[PDB]
């Protein structure tokens, strides 16, 4: 992984490149940052590197040469290696060709394709195509960013941009930071979406294979161990990777509670055998409910499974009959709906919109 | 094997990149049939790119040098005296690579400059790679490893100007010399016909250190290791090597290479001098001073085994120039000694390849890989050419199994320190007064050689303490030299017009020592691959006859013959123009071809005559074969190495033991 | 000196480390006075780490070289043909530094070496670093960067065995040259006595591309430099390149670096010949074509100023060694041509840097920085040594107020690319057709060859061709040249025992051009620097006192004095066993000596064959005193020779002997086909 030297260079007959100038550019950048990483011309010699296919050409020397070359009249052209290798072109050796239709006209010039000048309509054709929640989410982000800028005229500018995108991004961006947002300005403005670019927006997962639930669980009980194991085999057949937590290791139990996390499942289930859990010297104060309110605030599925489930739901202050929050007796039962859950992933209504 | 693996064939196909895609490399792509050329031109920048970064950073010294590949075969099972694996059994057969080099010149200088000589040998042991990295000479410039940077800039080209290129004659080595009298013994073998070896092939190697054997059960002797030409000894004379530096700079390499594709690989009886620890002293000096030799009177020669080399090179970088050797490749049975200057290379050599190789990886290049498995913990680095699947690579490991084992005298033949060796006394930065006898050993060497040798060598000193600027460093010259032998001074300040200063004989004595002269090591014990020019003529049919009748006779010795004519044809190698007395060790003139003794736009003015000349002059055998000749030339008829016949059979029966005394010595004036 | 600011000084003061503190550097620290060397002397380590470090990568082509500071200086104000500002007032001075190579021989290798040479200047203006990257020969051997490294690897040692050293004389070269005939115009000048100049200082320069110079108000027109030297034009012959490469493989640094410190700093000419836009195809050729000359019968030069080499560099690693040019170091009043060499030209020398400074910041190197402040957003990299206060190094921004500004035609003197310059058409990898002729000019170059020079040239292709195992190259090289010259390939093809083919005179002509001759420029404009040896003897009080007569008043004319004789003492520079004919540029014997023309102090015949080598090669030679028909008679030498002195007085001698030294080489004295 550290060794793979890649390079838009790499190109073979049949692709080629248009005259994108940040593509040109790029070109030119892989093909010499090689030398400052490898420390020397010869990188394509690298295993990662080497191609599967014979390697003919009058490249020599150069430090770290691990080849010992045969043909000593490494020039083209000649007759004392018979005129070896051959030139590959269009038509003979299936060779790289430029494609013939491209041209070039005009001055030599350093200048901008006025082609290039529109920098708001498809900022705003994005923001456009995103669900509600997701277009919160975008805004968070810029209020998170911009509110650690330190100066006061980089944050008007970055409004003063913004604003050419959308008056309300810039509106409610600006809500953040105390600024007041510049007036509406709709050159750029329109209504148009897009398909393929929401993420919320892309219904439910195909598919939950790896997905991982954590099995919030006690060894003071041995009824809530055996409510997990239970829980495990249910889950694990249908492919998600399953964490029993408790409050020390044992047969069964794959993490403590001391190093369990929200960011380490992709649902949370507690046992109703574990109910007590929700102080310590083996886990830090409030830790298996900060487990469980985490996951619940992030939009995680969650659920306590066995039917006992109100001393949970209520020390954790989630409401039972939410969306995304699981409360059953049967095992099986409670899979099913959990399972459904985990394929919606995130559940959007727990997070706040601007009116 | 790693070597053959690494072998890329382009006698077929066609061309790709480094990845595989055909592509061609003759046109830039351009913006229109008389346009710019484009950034995008992938084909152009890869090419490019490769060639603009060909190039290493030439070794810091014995930059100019040439390897062959070959064999060592042990005579013998040497675990009476030693643990090595590759000496182990009679008949055993390790794989070689030696490189053969100078030492102050930059990788494009002259092969036959004065110089002292490296002989690198690398062993492909099956208990690991073994480097011997030794020299034609068997004593060094310097007592510590810390001045060699500074013997080193004295006699590299002087640091404002770069100049003179290899070369020691110019002020700032012979004030360094003047300065350090460690460096007489190697000045006085370097400034003899050793500086100036004929070939590669004809000079011994030294290891120069003592080191030590160690046995299986841990006892251990101290040795030297000697490697003893097969091929005979053989020098140039001065001013033959410097006709030659410039008319043909790759002289050995040429040598050594022509040598490996005719059958002649040369050879080496691979020896040591073995002593005990006990004998450390013992000899009048100090085994852990590298300036001093043990003399054969005082220790004999044991044979261990045949070096031959037989195969050059197929790539000159990747082998020749990568190959990076190093004291520290040692094996289990061979030890270090305390030599102080030994101890400090052991340092350099490690360091110095991540200059060379610009990362830490230089032992996966596959001149340098070994050819046993390689297990250990050394991970990344740039270049990393393998792909551990060791993921615990750490000692002490249970994750692995505990794996690699650690390898020790008594577990996994392990190297292992000589158990006897010990240490005492304070943390010093104290020269040993053992070494301080800077003198003796340069007088015995000098005693040692034959009247001409020692004019030789009088007239090399003349020549380059000719060309030091300063009347101080010249005085401060005549004084060391004259600590070795006044007589030497006195010879040497006549040419400078300066007096030697006044006898002072505390290190004069008169004994010689065998093995160190070359006019008196006898005739060469073959003359395979010496090379005769026939100087004959395209004006007369009976001079191509004479020649190629001569031809057939010298080539079924093993001689490489070249006749010489005005223009080439059929039986012609070489004309005039390119021809020199330095392509040949003897000229003969066919006496058809007496004409062109007495001009032509075809070659220089008095060309044929001027090779002729210089051969007689250079002391190499000369003769006509049919005279009148003899005396365009001034050349006596009865002079030795002078042949006079006019029998074909005769001519060569009597010219062939002229190049087997090689040199005649006669021709050259004596104080 | 331009660089005082980065010298060391090391006349005083205790030896230290790199960081400051007091050591000692000649013996290792030891356990016990003879025991094992300690890991803990760091002293033994940094001096040894640094001298294992000491070698970066020799260049890839130019290896071999020498260099200098001096001074240009401007003729003019050259607004009305270039906005270059180094060209702008009558008199303005600007530093250069200047770089003289061979292009195929290593490190090492010899000065003497039959080559192309490289002449590389920088100006350090006031607008930014500027270089001419440059050759002594008008035109190079290929039209296309991308073979570059073809035509290298032909001309470089075989890389089985890494032989011939700094020689074109081997098949492969001949096998490229021969199926790539774009070579033969280079080659016939490297072929020529172009190919062993008598010294750096006797060679002129050339950009070979033609460039563009652009006005402030964006028109341009296009250039060819041309570096004409002041020293005038002088060649060696081949017999005596080759015995000088192993006497002195450091002649032609070694004539440079004396020639400054007698105060003798080179001189040239800068001139331009200027031509139209319009003219790129007028003058039968493509502009655009760097195998081509623009006659000087068709454009006249321009002479811009003065270019003075006066001073020998401090450290040679320092500042010669790690002189980085780059074409790509341009300023604004220059552009570049379409020249499908020199386009690609500017990738390589800025890539080739990182392998030999081995990291991005080699222009911080002293011998390359500006002499006027940098303001970019360059940062980092190995060995960065400059401390930047800008933390906001991107653009556009404000939290630096929008610094650094950007430079172009209009504001803050930028560099601008010509704005009359187009591309059109496909993108194409297919060579123009405008570039097709391969032969006529090196047959305008061969006709404007005086007959000894044209019979050098012969020669140095029988030398080389001779050489050659293959015969099937051997036939393709006279396949060659036969399109050049006929009578090129029959006498080469003599030389070689093979038949020239039948003439074939598509490309043949008898036009000749100025100013390409080295024998037919006349004798050359001064005799400072040059060498002359007088040979002498101690037996003879009086040869002794008539070299130091002779000494003197050749002396007076600024000539390089040796005298030679068996053993050195007051007045006496050289021994014999030391001299040879390639040391000097005249040789004199003084009649006192005449006995000398067998000692143990110099080889057999010695003496004699200085003299016989000096006449043989063209150099005039004579005898002073006035006894001269011994010394003439043993070296087979005519009395009545052109070239050949022989006169009692002093005065007249060196009168009749200076004129000889100024005509150089006596030609007749080499045989003609
Ligand atoms: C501590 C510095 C030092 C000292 C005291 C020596 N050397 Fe060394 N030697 C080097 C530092 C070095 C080096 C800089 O590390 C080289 C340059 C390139 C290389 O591989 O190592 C080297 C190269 C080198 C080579 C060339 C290897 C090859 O062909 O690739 C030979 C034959 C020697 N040395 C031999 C000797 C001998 C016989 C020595 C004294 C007995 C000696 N060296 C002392
Ligand atoms: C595409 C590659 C390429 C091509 C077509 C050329 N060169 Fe070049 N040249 C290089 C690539 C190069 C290089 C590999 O980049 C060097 C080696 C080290 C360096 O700084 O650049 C170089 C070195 C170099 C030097 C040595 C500068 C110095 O002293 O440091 C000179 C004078 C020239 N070149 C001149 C020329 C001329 C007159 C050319 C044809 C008109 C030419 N080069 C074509
Ligand atoms: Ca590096
Ligand atoms: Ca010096
Ligand atoms: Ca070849």
């Amino acid at each position: 992984t550290e060794q793979v030297m890649f390079q838009p260079g790499h190109i073979v007959r049949g692709i080629d490149f248009t005259e994108d100038p940040l593509l040109q550019g790029r070109l030119f950048s892989y093909l010499d940052t090689q030398l400052n990483r490898n420390g020397g011309p010869n990188f394509e010699q690298l295993p990662i590197n080497m191609p599967r296919v014979p390697i003919h050409n009058n490249n020599r020397d150069g430090a770290g040469q691990m080849f010992i070359h045969r043909n000593k009249y490494p020039y083209t052209p000649n007759t004392l290696n018979s005129g070896y290798p051959r030139q590959a072109n269009q038509n003979a050796g299936r060779g790289f060709f430029t494609a013939p239709g491209r041209t070039a006209s005009g001055a030599l010039v350093r200048e901008v394709s006025p082609t290039f000048n529109d920098h708001w309509s498809q900022p705003r054709l994005f923001f456009n195509s995103l669900t509600p929640v997701e277009q919160q989410f975008l805004v968070n982000a810029m209020r998170f960013e911009i509110s650690l800028v330190k100066s006061e005229e980089v944050k008007k500018n970055v409004l003063t941009q913004l604003n050419r995108v959308s008056h309300d991004v810039a509106v409610r961006v600006a809500a953040a930071i105390g600024l007041g947002a510049p007036d509406a300005d709709d050159t750029y403005y329109h209504n148009n979406k897009t398909a393929g670019v929401s993420i919320v927006g892309s219904g439910p997962l195909p598919t939950i294979k790896t997905l991982r639930v954590g099995i919030l669980a006690t060894t003071s009980e041995s009824s809530a161990l055996d409510q997990a194991a239970q829980l495990r085999t249910r889950l694990e057949k249908d492919g998600l990777v399953v964490t029993v937590v408790a409050e020390t290791l044992r047969e069964g139990v794959d993490q403590t509670y001391s190093t369990a996390d929200a960011t380490g499942f992709d649902g949370v289930v507690v046992v109703d055998g574990a109910a007590a859990l929700f102080s310590s010297p083996l886990f830090p104060t409030g830790r298996p409910l900060q487990i469980f309110v985490d996951a619940y605030r992030w939009g995680k599925p969650v659920g306590v499974c066995g039917g006992k489930s109100s001393e949970v739901l209520d020390a954790a202050d989630v409401p039972e009959d939410g969306d995304g929050v699981y409360s059953e007796e049967s095992v099986d039962m409670f899979v099913e709906e959990f399972e459904k859950g985990l394929a919606t992933f995130r559940f959007t209504d727990r997070f706040a919109l601007d009116s | 094997s790693p070597l053959a693996a690494y072998e890329v064939d382009d006698s077929t196909g066609y061309l790709t990149s480094d990845v595989g895609g055909p592509i061609q490399d003759q046109t830039s792509l351009k913006a229109g049939i008389r346009g710019p050329t484009l950034l995008e031109d992938f084909m152009f920048r890869q090419k490019i790119q490769h060639f603009d970064h060909e190039r290493v950073p030439e070794r810091a010294v014995h930059a100019r040098g040439a390897g062959a590949h070959g064999t060592f075969t042990s005579y013998a099972d040497w675990s009476n005296i030693t643990a090595a694996s590759f000496l182990n059994a009679t008949g055993k057969q390790t794989p070689v690579f030696v490189r053969f080099s100078t030492v102050a010149g930059s990788r494009g200088s002259a092969d036959t400059a004065r110089d002292v000589h490296g002989f690198a040998t690398r062993f492909y042991t099956d208990e690991g790679n073994f480097d011997i990295v030794g020299a034609n000479i068997p004593v060094f410039f310097i007592q510590d490893a810390i001045q060699f940077p500074d013997l080193i800039h004295s006699v590299k080209p002087r640091p404002d100007n770069e100049i003179p290129q290899a070369a020691t004659a110019h002020d700032s080595a012979w004030d360094f010399f003047s300065q350090q009298p460690s460096t007489m013994h190697t000045l006085f073998w370097a400034m003899s016909g050793h500086g100036i070896p004929r070939s590669y092939r004809h000079m011994d190697g030294f290891g120069v250190h003592t080191f030590r054997f160690v046995k299986d059960d841990g006892s251990s002797k101290l040795i030297k290791w000697h490697f003893k030409s097969r091929q005979g000894k053989a020098s140039l004379v001065w001013e033959e090597a410097q006709v030659l530096s410039g008319k043909n700079a790759d002289f050995h390499r040429q040598d050594l290479w022509d040598a490996i594709e005719s059958g002649n690989g040369p050879e080496w009886d691979v020896c040591v001098q073995i002593v005990d620890e006990s004998q450390a002293q013992a000899f009048g000096f100090d085994l852990l001073d590298p300036t001093k030799i043990i003399p054969e009177e005082y220790a004999p020669l044991t044979k261990l085994g045949l070096l031959k080399l037989d195969r050059n090179p197929t790539n000159y970088f990747a082998e020749t120039e990568q190959v990076m050797f190093q004291p520290g490749h040692i094996v289990r049975g061979i030890d270090f000694t305390e030599d102080p200057l030994l101890q400090g290379r052991l340092f350099s050599y490690l360091d110095t390849q991540l200059n060379r190789n610009g990362g830490p990886n230089f032992e996966q290049l596959p001149i340098n890989m070994p050819r046993v498995p390689i297990h250990n913990n050394n991970r990344d680095g740039a270049g990393q050419m393998f792909i551990h699947r060791n993921k615990y690579p750490y000692t002490p490991n249970t994750l692995n199994s505990g794996y690699p084992r650690q390898a020790n005298q008594n577990a996994g033949r392990g190297f292992f320190t000589a158990p006897g060796r010990t240490a005492s006394g304070a943390l010093v930065r104290e020269v040993s007064p053992t070494f301080n006898d800077h003198w003796s050993q340069p007088r015995l060497f000098f005693n040692s050689l034959t009247p001409v040798e020692q004019q030789f060598l009088v007239n090399a000193m003349r020549f380059e303490i000719s060309l030091v600027k300063s009347e101080e460093v010249k005085k401060n010259v005549l004084t060391q030299l004259n600590r070795v032998s006044h007589d030497v001074a006195v010879r040497v300040a006549a040419a400078i017009g300066l007096g030697a200063p006044d006898a002072d004989d505390t290190y004069y004595h008169n004994n010689k020592t065998a093995g160190v002269s070359i006019v008196g090591s006898g005739p060469l014990p073959t003359i395979k691959t010496l090379r005769v020019g026939i100087l004959a003529t395209t004006s007369e049919s009976s001079a191509l006859d004479q020649a190629a009748q001569l031809r057939t006779r010298l080539e079924k010795d093993g001689l490489v013959v070249t006749v010489v004519a005005e223009t080439l044809r059929e039986g012609v190698d070489q004309t005039y123009s390119t021809a020199d007395a330095t392509g040949f060790d003897g000229v003969v003139v066919v006496d058809g071809a007496a004409a062109l003794f007495a001009s032509s736009p075809l070659f220089p003015t008095g060309r044929p005559l001027q090779i002729f000349v210089d051969a007689y002059r250079w002391g190499k055998p000369v003769g006509v074969c049919g005279s009148e000749v003899l005396d365009a030339a001034d050349v006596p008829e009865d002079g030795d190495g002078v042949y006079s016949e006019e029998s074909v059979d005769m001519f060569v029966e009597e010219f062939e033991k002229g190049l087997a005394t090689f040199r005649f010595t006669d021709r050259f004036a004596l104080d």
